[PDB]
């Protein structure tokens, strides 16, 4: 806690049980779980202590961003304007590294139900406003159901579980647009534009869906802040670094005995989930040289500093690596990186749609690059010049998909050039 | 080009012509020669070349 003692977590300490699908996702599984506890009752007609219970929860961004939800939805404080006001609800999940939004809806939609009506009310929405995956669909539906389940029992539709707020949600879906998994590209699937995001000279909470003001959460957020609206925010607050309140899920991945969903304290060290619930890599941890927090964007780190990284993503900042939803893929180090990293930066090119020219040609260049370093035709100078590429990529892209589109090669340029050099020495004794 | 008129010629030159020969004879140089491939340039670095200094 506030020591340098990590890797404890009390069990209910986690505000998500049914985590893994045990003891039932049906709303039935949810009152077994007591869940609507007072849920009628933090509705107070007025936000207020609620929206300041989760200011003073420490809590901030889960879509990545890390940025303080408390603040964020203090905005919306704001009078209608006479426009209806909507909440809008992320939950793309296309982002690789995380499989952690899935397993959730797969197995505790309700709490996050709850959610969207706590936090809907804290924004005065007029409804409830949910994306889903065209690869999701089977999940869609097991949503709707669930959401149907909700209906039947009056806890949502006209008032909501008493109280006279009215409350409807509306479950709306996508069809791969991974790009919609920014934000203010889903705000802009939903007036049926395409999904490539707006300059914002007017903020999402000035203008949202339709020209009428909204919205938007990532799911783990939204699905926490009712219980943080009912147990103590503070108690929230206590977990992990104070900057880095609260709990957050570690997605071990990749290369590794156990890969896993893991809900934790928000600074263990990164070390411990691996040797713990991760049950350590094959062929032991010594392997280890590459192993990167963040869903595949953020910069990779090395084992050496990656021995004394906390998975708080404050610590992640002085390791030069961002939150990334604290997605974490290891990698081997048998395998070749470069080969990986090109492929992530494919993977980038195939989307990012390409509306401003910087980071539509960028990647669409730094991808060929990348072929031709991955070849190991390419001179050993080259690199550098895709550094500065990079450079002409990060402030001047409209939207942070070129920023996590340049990094990781970013991070194997600063760590792994000496690794470059020596691949293109093999090439270039062949003649 | 015979001897003795070089040495006549010379004798009124008060100076060898053979010594620096006035009309190009054989040496000259060769018109097809091998190809130049020309200097590099010093600002063709991929490294940095930003307009802002060499301007
Ligand atoms: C599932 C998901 C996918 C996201 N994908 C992207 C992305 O590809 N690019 C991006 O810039 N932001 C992405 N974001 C972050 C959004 O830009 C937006 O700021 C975020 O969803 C809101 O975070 P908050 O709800 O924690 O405030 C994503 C967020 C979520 C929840
Ligand atoms: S910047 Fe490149 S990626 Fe981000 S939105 Fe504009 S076009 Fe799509």
């Amino acid at each position: 806690p506030k020591k340098t003692s990590f890797g404890s977590l009390k069990d209910e300490d986690r505000i998500f049980t049914n985590l893994y699908g045990r003891h039932d996702w049906r709303l039935k599984g949810s009152l077994s779980r007591g869940d609507w506890y007072k849920t009628k009752e933090i509705l107070l007609k007025g936000p207020d202590w609620i929206l300041g219970e989760i200011k003073t929860s420490g809590l901030r961004g889960r879509g990545g961003a890390g940025f303080p939800t408390g603040l964020k939805w203090s905005f919306m404080n704001k009078p209608s304007d006479g426009r209806p006001k909507y909440l809008v609800v992320n939950a793309d999940e296309g982002e690789p590294g995380t499989c952690k939004d899935r397993e959730i809806l797969r197995h505790d939609p309700h709490k996050l139900l709850e959610g969207c009506l706590v936090g809907g009310r804290a924004m005065g929405a007029r409804a409830a406003y949910i994306y889903i995956r065209g690869e999701f669909y089977n999940e869609a539906s097991n949503l709707q159901v669930a959401i149907r389940e909700a209906y039947e029992a009056g806890l949502i539709g006209k008032n909501a579980c008493g109280s006279g707020y009215d409350f409807d949600v509306f479950v709306v879906r996508g069809a791969g647009a991974y790009i919609c998994g920014e934000e203010t590209a889903l705000i802009e699937s939903i007036e049926g534009k395409q999904g490539k995001p707006r300059l914002k000279p007017p903020f999402p909470a000035d203008v949202g869906v339709f020209g009428c003001p909204t919205t938007v959460a990532n799911v783990e957020t939204v699905a926490v802040s009712p219980t943080i609206c009912r147990r103590g925010g503070t108690w929230f607050a206590g977990f992990g670094r104070e900057r880095n309140s609260g709990t957050k899920l570690f997605n071990i991945s990749g290369h590794v005995n156990h890969p896993c969903t893991v809900e934790e304290e928000m600074s263990v060290p990164l070390k411990e989930l691996i040797e713990k619930h991760a049950g350590g890599v094959t062929g032991g941890w010594d392997n280890l040289l590459a192993v990167i927090p963040g869903g595949s964007s953020t910069p990779l780190i090395p084992k050496s500093v990656c021995e004394t990284v906390l998975m708080d993503f404050d610590a992640l900042v002085q390791a030069q690596t961002g939150l990334g939803t604290a997605a974490v893929i290891v990698m081997d180090r048998s395998t070749d990186i470069v080969k990986a990293i090109a492929r992530l930066i494919e993977f980038y090119k195939h989307e990012s749609c390409g509306q401003c020219t910087p980071c539509r040609e960028g990647v669409d260049w730094m991808n060929k690059v990348m072929a031709r370093f991955v070849r190991g035709d390419a001179r050993p100078a080259e690199i550098d010049s895709l550094w500065e590429i990079s450079k002409q990529i990060e402030g001047h892209t409209i939207c942070a998909l070129g920023d996590g589109a340049a990094w990781p090669v970013q991070g194997l340029i600063r760590h792994f050039r000496p690794e470059l050099e020596e691949r293109m020495q093999r090439f270039a004794q062949q003649h | 080009a015979t001897r003795l008129i070089q040495r006549l010629r010379n004798w009124a030159s008060g100076h060898d012509l053979q010594g620096k020969l006035q009309l190009r004879y054989q040496e000259i140089s060769k018109r097809t020669q091998p190809p130049p491939k020309l200097p590099v340039g010093p600002s063709h670095k991929l490294s940095n070349n930003y307009y802002c200094t060499r301007d």
